[PDB]
RNA sequence: GAUGGUAGGAUAGUGGCCUACCAUGGUUUCAACGGGUAACGGGGAAUAAGGGUUCGAUUCCGGAGAGGGAGCCUGAGAAACG
RNA sequence: AUACAGUGAAACUGCGAAGGCUCAUUAAAUCAGUUAUCGUUUAUUUGAUAGUUCCAUGGUAUAACUGUGGUAA
């Protein structure tokens, strides 16, 4: 990155002649990193005194959350599939927050068959994947910042929200 | 070339300044770590073996182990560009390090019939083998911390209760 | 009301209250509009100082573009130059403000590049 | 090189003492240096004020705290040893530090304005102060800007006084800093030039903010002792 | 489309390389008898 | 001694790789070739010394140099890069994940520009200096370093382009699409020639080419996938080829010949985790490379038999083969020690 | 990026601060935007002096620089006089 | 004072220097006050503030130091 400063660009009148000034530290942007899938390696980065940053690029074990009872679970990544903050950034397949990516949701059925006993009330289109493995999630962790992969499953409303889009 | 020799086990080290190179050409092209004898390099300590340990060249500069390269380079070390020698050994060599891992056939006035002793005995306890009213008191002050402010949290708690009661 | 991805959804349907003697509309206490950005259900708390005037234009959407003439008692020139003011501002699901329209807004939570202010009351 | 609050000389010197980290504000508060040596003279320089704070005479709210540049704001009884020297020091009429002397069971206490009340952790309301004491738990009924009676030996609030229209206030801020007779009228606004204005000899009004007021007492009773003159 | 796409001439790349003569060690013809089909 | 891995009836050997008494006998090569956590792209400028490898976090140009067995500096460039080139020594071109182009110098920065959508690959023109740079869409762009101008953008199928490479001897421009089109596009006329497409016999799902080659011949192609399956091409009888199933097969980035050295015939292709290299006219396996990590690409030293990789790791991975070739002349106790 | 909206990146965080997508906005005769110096002078920036009436106390002219641009590092604080 | 015991060159340590010249001409954007940050960082100052335990004390690896040396340095 570069830059946090209205210094270098025009206000909401239009002003010139600007010329203004060495950018201090404070005005620092740095690179954006973007978070893939590969082995867990997190960049510990330092600001603001012992304000140490976690730079997560490669992360896996996304901690996804059942949305009717809540049960984040550990699970694995495969790739993002719309994500219009940059529609380049689903063509390079990387992992940003709010982000839809699917999972194989294998640890979702042990949980299912170990607290209700039989195996598949909930919703048909994510009945397929219980059946199938690979479901929708979006991911509410920031590994830009936090380093983390958190998120939440995708369960009835809010899919059709996305699979009416793409 | 002059060649360091280190005998290490009896503490023993001395310099053997050696003239008549085709002596010297059995180290050639032979890197840091990897062995050599006495056979080729001398006639009067055979079956003596040296691991070599680098060695400062004319200029003084010095070769760090395994890189490549016998000429000099500029790498950065403890981060600045420092000049090194290259870990092979070549014709230019001003002093060679060498330590010796097994006595031949002549001992030696200076390595072998002769040696120095150690420094001194260890000082730590485990180390010369191989508190408790401390003890005392860390545990005391501890249960009163406790026995202290853990009531006493509870005990303006109550107070909050107090205040709840009459509100 | 829902044209754009990302789930659109209050953050945690969502009701607030700032205080301080503003109302909350009843479909902005419990409504389908969002209130992103709107304080009284929103994501920002109110803070600062209010201010009062009319309008100019509302052309785009979560622009309010409000004009402020205020008194100032001129000692140079012995008369008094009329003022004029204008402020950015985001919607509320209150009123359509058109043209006129006194209205009166608070400092909160830098939202766009110009933009302190968040329409509370309309009279 | 000064403020106005200090009532400092202008034949003394070049570097003006900065007052160290505490409390209270730089811009509200006088240190020690320039309490002791230049406004009540017990010292001549630096060097015996210095001398004098390690011999650990000065008592300011019950503690110690021997340092030169400590910022005594308002009303820290400034306590001494020697010749129980007990001093309460306010805000005179025109800005500056007036250091009244008080008696013993009045320097057994100071009070505060409460500044806010908070949910913070772990279910424990909250009360912070002009000079911070996050004493534990009051009644819910503290709004902002009541006063809070501190104990001093240990630091619980004893009283309360609250704040509400006909009280006896004291103002510490702006064009009003100094005032006291709390009575013409009363002005809650919504953001700004909001109080409870104050009287004069021909009962006169005026105009300040919340934050820069702050509550002593009755009117005719408040249990801080006054100067006169 | 404002910065997309910016048909301007640049100051430093104006002379950033040079050309070449020859080029290709081929001919043109042997381009045209390379594929023709 | 290093130590080899198994293959058929030949050997290779790695240095810097994630196991490489033996801090003792250290065999390190390249001082500080390690990168933060990952690498981009590496490879060997035309004369004979000065390796470029690009960043990862905080991304750098991390310039080698080869007769001083070491680093020359690192350069953080301002955004992550995918794709570059070196244009003979110091200066060099390249463009980023976002579609910001730098040109780096001696001093470094010389210039920052952009194409007006998101772009993929960058080839340059040794011939009247255009670089040709593919994004995605209708959109192969130009931006010559003569004058510096923008050029009548090639008009491309619907996605758009994977790679792009330009024929040496003769100038064939290719274009890897992703509905399996090469489009060939002519760089005299500035128009296309040929759109041959690509077929196979087993038809998993509807495949992209990933990767273009050409050789100093100027006759034949080599062509990649996004299904781990090599393909050669010549102008005789141009409508089937002959192809390469690999053995795991997730998406072929790199396939470079062997038209410069001895041992000939041969050639190199290179998906995410192996790199394996066989022999024209038969299609059968030389030897393979096999690390213990993923690969982002690789690259093969000119004249020698020596391979520097990309990888996900934190250093990178050198390849040499005894049987290929020897090592260079910077490298040349390489075949002392092992 | 002009003006705003949605999301992400980066942030110490607010923020078109940067990028994808979308809308064609926004300031102005109630002075936009632009023109220069006794802008080595001015604006209280401040002390005022018991008769000097624009001399007469000071903070700051603007930002930079440690041979020249570039990149990196350290720290509660830095794009370090070391 | 036969495991330490005072002077103390040279070495680790805690800190020191804690704010100095020249050059091209910015019109409330340089500056001064003020509102706010439940929109944020914070060493030091000050007030507060910790409840998971199956069949008498834990490991080599480096200095300073000795010893052999290289180099005009």
């Amino acid at each position: 990155g570069i830059s946090r400063d209205s210094r270098h660009k025009r206000s909401a009148t239009g002003a010139k002649r600007a010329q203004f000034r060495k950018k201090r530290k404070f005005e620092l942007g740095r690179q954006p990193a973007n978070t893939k899938i590969g082995a867990k390696r997190i960049h510990s980065v330092r600001t603001r005194g012992g304000n140490k940053k976690y730079r997560a690029l490669r992360i896996e074990t996304g901690n996804f959350s059942w949305a009717s009872e809540g049960i984040s679970k550990k699970t694995r990544i495969a790739g993002v599939v719309y994500h219009p903050s940059n529609n380049e950034l689903v063509r390079t397949n990387t992992l940003t927050k709010a982000a839809i990516v699917q999972i194989d949701a294998t640890p979702f059925r042990q949980w299912f068959e170990a607290h209700y006993g039989q195996t598949l009330k909930i919703e048909s289109s994510v009945e397929s994947q219980f059946s199938a493995g690979r479901l929708y999630a979006c991911i509410s962790s920031r590994p830009g910042q936090s380093g983390r992969c958190d998120g939440y499953i995708l369960e009835g409303e809010e899919l059709a929200f996305y699979l009416r889009r793409l | 070339m002059k060649l360091n020799i280190s005998y290490p086990v009896n503490g023993s080290q001395k310099t053997f300044e050696i003239d008549d190179e085709h002596r010297i050409r059995v180290f050639f092209d032979k890197r840091i770590g990897q062995e050599v004898d006495g056979e080729a390099v001398g006639d009067e300590f055979k079956g003596y073996v040296f691991k070599i340990s680098g060695g400062n060249d004319k200029q003084g500069f010095p070769m760090k182990q395994g890189v490549l390269l016998p000429t000099r380079i500029k790498l950065l070390l403890t981060r600045k560009r420092k000049s090194v020698r290259g870990a092979i050994v070549g014709p230019d060599l001003a002093v060679l390090a060498l330590v010796i891992v097994k006595k031949g056939e002549q001992e030696l006035e200076g390595l072998t019939d002769t040696t120095v002793p150690k420094r001194l005995g260890p000082k730590r306890a485990n180390n010369i083998r191989k508190r408790l009213q401390r003890k005392r008191h860390q545990r005391a002050l501890k249960v009163r911390n406790a026995q202290a402010q853990r009531e006493a949290a509870a005990e303006y708690a109550q107070l909050l209760a107090k205040r709840l009661s009459e509100r | 009301q829902s044209e754009r991805a990302f789930q659109k959804q209050p953050h945690i349907r969502w009701y607030k209250n700032a205080g301080l003697g503003f109302k909350t509309p009843k479909t902005a206490i419990e409504g389908s509009y969002i209130d992103k950005k709107c304080p009284f259900t929103g994501l920002v708390s109110i803070r600062g100082k209010i201010l009062t005037g009319t309008v100019v234009s509302t052309k785009m959407h979560r622009t309010i573009v409000i004009r402020r003439a205020y008194l100032h008692y001129i000692p140079k020139y012995n008369r008094y130059e009329k003022r004029h003011k204008n402020v950015p501002v985001h919607v509320s699901p209150a009123f359509r403000v058109q043209v006129g329209d006194i209205v009166t807004v608070g400092q909160c939570r830098p939202i766009s590049k110009t933009v302190r202010f968040n329409v509370v009351k309309v009279s | 090189a000064a403020p106005h609050h200090w009532l400092l000389d202008k034949l003394s010197g070049c570097y003006a003492p900065r007052p160290s980290a505490g409390p209270h504000k730089l811009r509200e508060s006088l240190p020690l240096i320039v309490f002791l040596r230049n406004r009540l003279k017990y010292a001549l320089n630096g060097r015996e004020v210095k001398a004098i704070l390690m011999q650990r005479h000065v008592k300011v709210d019950g503690k110690v705290r021997t340092d030169t540049t400590y910022p005594a704001g308002f009303m820290d009884v400034i306590t001494l040893d020697a010749t129980n020297e007990n001093f309460r020091l306010v805000y005179d009429v025109k800005g500056r530090f007036a250091v009244h002397r008080i008696t013993d069971e009045e320097a057994s206490y100071k009070l505060g304005k409460v500044k806010k009340v908070q949910l913070g952790k772990k279910g424990v309301p909250y009360v912070v102060t002009h000079d911070g004491r996050t004493i534990r738990y009051p009644d819910p009924n503290i709004k902002v800007n009541d006063t809070v009676k501190i104990d001093l030996a240990s630091g619980k609030i004893t009283d309360f006084i609250k704040f509400d229209a006909g009280k006896l206030v004291y103002v510490t801020g702006g064009r009003n800093l100094g005032r006291i007779g709390t009575i013409v009228h009363k002005e809650r606004h919504d953001g700004g030039f909001d109080l409870v204005h104050i009287k004069d000899s021909l009962d006169n009004t005026f105009v300040t903010r919340l934050n820069n007021v702050f509550v002593i007492g009755e009117q005719g009773k408040p249990y801080i002792s006054l100067p006169k003159g | 489309k404002g910065r997309k796409l910016n048909y301007s001439v640049q100051d430093p790349i104006a002379n950033y390389e040079a050309p070449i003569t020859s080029g290709y060690k081929w001919s043109d013809d042997q381009i045209d008898e390379f594929f023709a089909g | 001694v290093l130590k080899s891995t198994s293959a058929n009836d030949v050997s290779v050997y790695q240095v810097s790789g994630t196991n490489v008494l033996e801090y003792q006998n250290r065999v390190e090569l390249i001082q500080d070739f390690e990168f933060s956590e990952a690498s981009n792209k590496i490879k060997v400028s035309r004369d004979g010394q000065y390796c470029m490898a690009t960043g990862t976090y905080k991304p750098q140009i991390h310039v080698y140099d080869f007769a001083n067995l070491s680093l020359k500096f690192d350069r953080h460039t301002d955004a992550e890069n995918v794709d570059f080139t070196i244009l003979s020594w110091t200066k060099s071109v390249h463009l980023q994940n976002d579609r910001s182009i730098q040109f780096q110098n001696k001093g470094g920065l010389h210039y920052t520009t952009r194409i007006p959508k998101f772009g993929r690959s960058l080839v340059y023109n040794k011939v009247n200096c255009d670089l040709y740079v593919g994004a995605s869409g209708n959109e192969l762009y130009r931006l010559n370093l003569e004058k510096g101008r923008f050029l009548n953008p090639f008009k491309l199928d619907t996605e758009g382009v994977n790679h792009v490479s330009i024929n040496e001897v003769n100038g064939l421009l290719a274009a890897g699409t992703e509905t399996n089109v090469v489009e060939f596009w002519d760089p005299r006329s500035r128009s296309r020639v040929s759109k041959l497409y690509l077929e196979n016999n087993i038809d998993n799902r509807p495949f992209q080419v990933t990767t273009t080659s050409f050789r100093n011949d100027g006759l034949t192609f080599a062509c990649g996938t996004s299904n781990g399956y090599s393909y050669i091409y010549d102008l005789r009888t141009s409508e089937p080829s002959i192809i390469k199933d690999q053995g795991y097969g997730f998406d072929i980035k790199k396939i470079i010949w062997l038209d410069n050295v001895g041992t000939e015939n041969k050639i190199v292709t290179c998906d995410k985790r192996i790199a394996k290299i066989w022999d024209r006219l038969d299609g059968k396996a030389y030897a393979s490379m096999e690390p213990s990590v993923d690969i982002n690409d690789i690259e093969h030293v000119p004249g020698t038999g020596m391979f520097f990789t990309a990888n996900e790791s934190i250093p990178m991975h050198t390849y040499y083969i005894p049987s290929l070739g020897p090592s260079p002349r910077w490298c040349s106790f390489l075949d002392s020690i092992t």
